[PDB]
RNA sequence: AGAACCUUACCUGGUCUUGACAUCCACGGAAGUUUUCAGAGAUGAGAAUGUGCCUUCGGGAACCGUGAGACAGGUGCUGCAUGGCUGUCGUCAGCUCGUGUUGUGAAAUGUUGGGUUAAGUCCCGCAACGAGCGCAACCCUUAUCCUUUGUUGCCAGCGGUCCGGCCGGGAACUCAAAGGAGACUGCCAGUGAUAAACUGGAGGAAGGUGGGGAUGACGUCAAGUCAUCAUGGCCCUUACGACCAGGGCUACACACGUGCUACAAUGGCGCAUACAAAGAGAAGCGACCUCGCGAGAGCAAGCGGACCUCAUAAAGUGCGUCGUAGUCCGGAUUGGAGUCUGCAACUCGACUCCAUGAAGUCGGAAUCGCUAGUAAUCGUGGAUCAGAAUGCCACGGUGAAUACGU
RNA sequence: UAGCUCAGAGAGCAGGGGAUUGAAAAUCCCCGUGUC
């Protein structure tokens, strides 16, 4: 992926981090295992105003070195090839060939 | 006293304790007929007995864990075989010939990359 | 129990952890502390599969594994000196240790 | 589409890893990128310092980093002073204090890393590719190496057509994990394309020694 | 579909527009680049120019449209036939 | 099979009658590895067959095979330029296999509420030398009697 | 009908 | 290894230009906060708020913003420019070199001839003699034994027990992860050129390579990838760069490729009910208990995990269950109605419910895999992941038929 | 006289689809083949 796409991604996460507390509490109001009527509706409208990016569903997992949006792995971070690369040269602590 | 044996078929490990009595083969507290269903299973556990003299003169205490009917039943049989040999050191001949002393090393083959199972391969198209 | 502490050593190798294990057990016995045996627990083997090709050809896949070794040692008698010694004691960097009394 | 990386296959038995810091599924992710960034930085600042293996260990609340550097026609004078000012500006990249060792590289010829770096510097200075290979081969053989196998690939000579020459002297086994063959890679950024360099130095079987003891 | 416990979702920009429109009896088409909203009882009889990707299709909200979203009434693909 | 010489795999006898012949039969009849349902259908079918004709299960079963079992088949040998259908005698072990195979095939073909009902009537007809299963034996023999002229070069 | 009647009861109408 | 928006590179609607990212100096403002409103959102106005910290009182590190410059920028171009990785022939047994010799010479020889082998594997032979990348072994996993170690794992010998390893007790055994041991063609006999090898036989958990997995020789295909990345040259550069609102990537007269599920009574449901492995889990898994057709939800224990959690194994069995019907087969499709995931569920998610109940009764020519725990089978798990598997990857359970032979 | 070429609206040829072809003709199958 291009450098620009990585720049857009870090902006998405940064905006979500700043409003993380507000989103957590606001959604709590909208539920409370069945809550109010008007209060609930106002909370919904507030979330709308609230910058889209701030939503944690607006982030795409990308390689921390290249930004590839596909083939990501939570564990080991990196990406498909990137894992290998580090593991292959001997930077990953423990990976090797599996012959079970 | 106690006579011990270890059996293993696929993934089941069986602990056998032999002591004389009135048969009543107990498998994990439950009774024989209860633990085993399919007639074939019960027949194979008792194969060494009929093969030798103590068909039911002694008793068999069995604890088994893991695997399924086959594995569990087969491991119980294998444990009885080794334990009778330890008790008499003379049943080898008949037991060996009956291929009972041999540990069945057949295990579930691991799945391989590019195949849906151990050996089955996705359907191939020539052109 | 009687203030007993259990020490869990976690590493990624099959040698380093055993070598470090000797240090943590020999020391206690040397200074006269009863340390429970290095009981071995199942070595977690996480299995990963990754596409080795940047594009098509999805049969050229590679198999990786992580073997997490976790040894555990229990010292029933928590004598002050031995406990304090094990704390300050430095262990091989490769291995990692989770010191928890409970 | 063949020939696996000999280091990786032997990363458990024989070859050791370049990072041995245990972790979980949380902190691990971060630590990796920080290690990535520091290594690339150091390689740029010491590409002329005959660096060979920048071992990075992360002890409990520590990041001990080692460097297999020496001097490839330059110096070891205030190089350690530089390394200091470097770690002053590096330790902050990932936080936590840092302790730096310098595992001197005896007989640099036997280290495939160093040899490939030297060869690529020549290629940048436009040195007859054929000459370079023969020199490196002879240097390793005389200094004592059971076998050497160097490969050159890319737009050698400048022409638009590919090529892949390779010279081999002595035994360079690659199917016996009981060996100790080092396989560094180098991307020489010559004017025409990016000539690549890979060198195998079969230093000798570790039969008795087993791993990197 | 959307959970019943959360009620209907409407965009505030469109929502603000209809408020002004109803209090003034405006008949001009409502310009909107959004389709995620739902049909409200207070938009009955208005004409809204719903974007489809390149242009804004005017849709006249009727009584039977209550409860549906704006998106179901603005086809996005222009398809006549394959022959 | 180019070089690897294969012995013979031993099969466990059936749990009820201790017969190697019947243990093979349920294996051929078995589908999707569901042995337990296979012998249940077969055993109930054998009970019907034994009562419908008086004879013991084992003796009645053997007679039906003996009346359907073929003795000669036609192999396909690419003699010289063009292949011809060479009649060849079949080994006794293979005889049992083909007989049991046809029975299972003919069973599934016949229409009956329960396959048990099928197997029973099928074996019964076979003992009487009638039915679809025995019809194959004449057809196989007719093929090997019309082509009996090519009986001087075999494989 | 019902399109509005449904909306009325289903939603709290805030 | 997972398009609702995100992604996205696509369209299109609107913003924009030393640029989002990138330096360099001056410049201004600490930064930063909180809110208002323009507006689809980008972008655009407003405010209030703080105004720092480093020493020093200048300069600062910053940071945010202006301008100038140089530059930035392209998932633009070229895989017939490359690196690099990868496919492939093929785990096929080959490929070579040195030196000598021979032949004018390209070459040959070695490397082949007679044996043998999974093998250029070994043996005789011999103008060759040596060597090396392969093969084999060295690795991991499984199979049996030992030692070491008893956890939360274990429960034999213990007695008391609530019958619950539960709880004392213990270390037997299971289990586990370290050290090991062990199969060697060794042994025994036979055959073969007194060989190599083979053959049977004993012993032995294990026999010839015990079973897998890893490991791909020199090279081939100017194979594929510039959209991972790097990179060479060209081209672009108020735009082929960039932002953001909506759509497209799920479009359908159409053909193929790969899965899934059925065409049934091995079923078909009902109830009772037995037995696994492998994993994963901390804003996660979530016991429970309560409510809810269900889906769910409340309620909230514990659990960083041989402890707790996902969690139900299902194939199977026990009796009953219907009678060949488009079926109590199968059962797509829809007309709706709930929950749940998420700014957000229409395009274009997944699951639960109502109602609907098709095609399909074993599929022409053709064509696939597979020779043992294999095929066939039946679950479960896991990565990806807000949510979204018949895909992939793993893990159990059950469990065949057949090989004369070339 | 089925789109040709002949029939009394049949057959074949040609059509499409599936095969088979390194790959195309050829061939194999399946289907559609008309105001007499
Ligand atoms: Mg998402
Ligand atoms: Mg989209
Ligand atoms: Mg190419
Ligand atoms: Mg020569
Ligand atoms: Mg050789
Ligand atoms: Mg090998
Ligand atoms: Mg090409
Ligand atoms: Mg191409
Ligand atoms: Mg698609």
């Amino acid at each position: 992926a291009k450098q620009s796409m990585k720049a857009r991604e870090v902006k998405r996460v940064a905006l979500a981090d700043k409003y993380f507390a507000k989103r957590a509490e606001l959604k709590a109001i909208i539920s409370d295992v069945n809550a109010s009527d008007e209060d609930r509706w106002n909370a919904v409208l507030k979330l709308q105003t609230l910058p889209r990016d701030s939503s944690p569903s607006r982030q795409r997992n990308r390689c921390r070195q290249t930004g590839r949006p596909h083939g990501f792995l939570r564990k080991f971070g990196l990406s498909r090839i990137k894992v290998r690369e580090a593991a292959m040269r001997g930077e990953i602590p423990g990976l090797k060939k599996a012959s079970w | 006293n106690q006579y011990y044996g270890t059996g293993r078929r696929k993934s089941s490990a069986a602990r056998v304790f032999i002591k004389p009595g009135n048969g009543k083969i107990v498998i994990n507290q439950r009774s024989l007929e209860q633990y085993f269903g399919r007639e074939t299973a019960r027949m194979v556990v008792r194969q060494p007995l009929e093969l030798v003299d103590m068909v039911e003169k002694l008793d068999l205490y069995i604890t088994v864990k893991g695997g399924g009917i086959s594995g569990q039943a087969g491991a119980i049989r294998h444990g009885i075989t080794r334990a009778l040999m330890e008790y008499d050191e003379s049943l080898r001949s008949e037991l060996r010939k009956a291929g009972f002393v041999t540990r069945d090393a057949r295990q579930v083959e691991r799945k391989k990359v590019g195949l849906r199972k151990a050996r089955r391969r996705p359907q191939f198209s020539k052109r | 129990q009687n203030q007993r502490i259990r020490i869990r050593l976690k590493a990624f190798d099959h040698r380093l952890i055993d070598q470090a294990t000797a240090e943590i057990v020999e020391t206690a016995k040397r200074t006269g502390a009863q340390v429970r045996g290095p009981i071995p627990l199942p070595t977690r083997k996480e299995r990963f599969t990754v596409l080795i090709s940047p594009h098509v050809n999805k049969d050229a896949r590679d198999q990786y594994e992580i073997r997490t070794h976790l040894r555990l040692v229990d010292i029933v008698e928590p004598t002050e000196k031995t406990v304090d010694a094990l704390m300050r004691l430095d262990l091989a960097a490769g291995v990692d240790v989770q010191i928890s009394l409970g | 589409g063949q020939k696996v990386h000999p280091n990786g296959i032997r990363l458990g038995i024989v070859k050791p890893w370049n990072s041995t810091w245990f972790a979980n599924t949380k902190e691990f992710a971060d630590n990796l990128d920080s290690d990535f960034k520091v290594r690339q930085y150091l390689t740029k600042e010491l590409a002329k310092a005959s660096v060979s293996r920048i071992v990075i260990e992360r002890p409990a609340k520590s990041i001990r980093v080692t460097i297999h550097t020496a001097r490839p026609g330059i110096v070891i004078g205030k190089k350690g002073e530089d390394v200091e000012k470097l770690r002053k500006v590096v330790a902050d990249i990932a936080g936590v204090p840092a302790q730096i060792n310098i595992a001197e590289v005896r007989k640099p010829e036997l280290d495939a890393k160093l040899v490939a770096d030297s060869i690529t510097s020549q290629l940048e200075r436009r040195v007859m590719f054929r000459r370079a290979m023969k020199r490196a081969v002879q240097n390793a053989m005389r200094l004592g190496a059971k076998g050497i196998k160097v490969e050159v690939s890319g737009r050698l000579g400048g022409a638009e057509i590919a090529r892949t020459e390779w010279y081999r002297e002595g035994r360079v086994p690659l199917h016996t994990l009981r060996a100790d063959i080092d396989y560094n890679t180098s991307e020489a950024h010559t004017t025409y394309g990016v000539i690549g360099v890979k060198v195998w130095i079969f230093k000798g079987e570790i039969l008795g020694g087993m791993a990197a003891v | 579909p959307r959970s019943l416990k959360k009620g209907p979702f409407i965009d505030l920009h469109l929502l603000k527009k209809v408020e002004k429109a109803v209090e003034s009896g405006d008949k001009k088409p409502l310009r909107t680049w959004s389709r995620r909203s739902t049909i409200f009882p207070n938009m009955i009889g208005l004409t809204i120019a719903v974007h489809n990707g390149r242009q804004h299709v005017p849709v006249f909200v009727t009584d039977e449209m209550v409860g549906h979203k704006l998106g179901e009434f603005a086809p996005t693909r222009t398809y006549r036939g394959h022959a | 099979p180019r070089r690897r010489v294969i012995g013979q795999r031993k099969i466990l006898p059936d749990p009820k009658f201790g017969s190697e012949l019947l243990a093979k039969f349920v294996n051929i009849l078995m589908v999707d590895g569901k042995k337990s349902t296979a012998e249940s259908i077969v055993y109930s079918a054998l009970e019907t067959l034994a009562q419908r004709s008086g004879k013991s299960e084992l003796e009645a079963f053997e007679v039906a095979l003996e009346n359907v079992r073929p003795t000669v088949e036609v192999k396909s040998r690419r003699v010289g330029g063009s292949t011809y259908q060479v009649p060849v005698e079949v080994r006794p072990v293979r005889r049992n296999a083909l007989a049991m195979r046809w029975i299972v095939e003919a069973a599934r073909k016949r229409g009956d509420k329960s396959m048990a009902l099928r197997l029973a009537n099928e074996l019964s007809d076979a003992a009487e030398n009638k039915g679809t299963a025995v019809k194959k034996r004449e057809d196989v023999h007719r093929m090997a009697e019309a082509n009996k002229a090519f009986a001087h070069y075999r494989w | 009908g019902g399109r509005v009647d449904r909306f009325n009861k289903r939603f709290n109408i805030p």
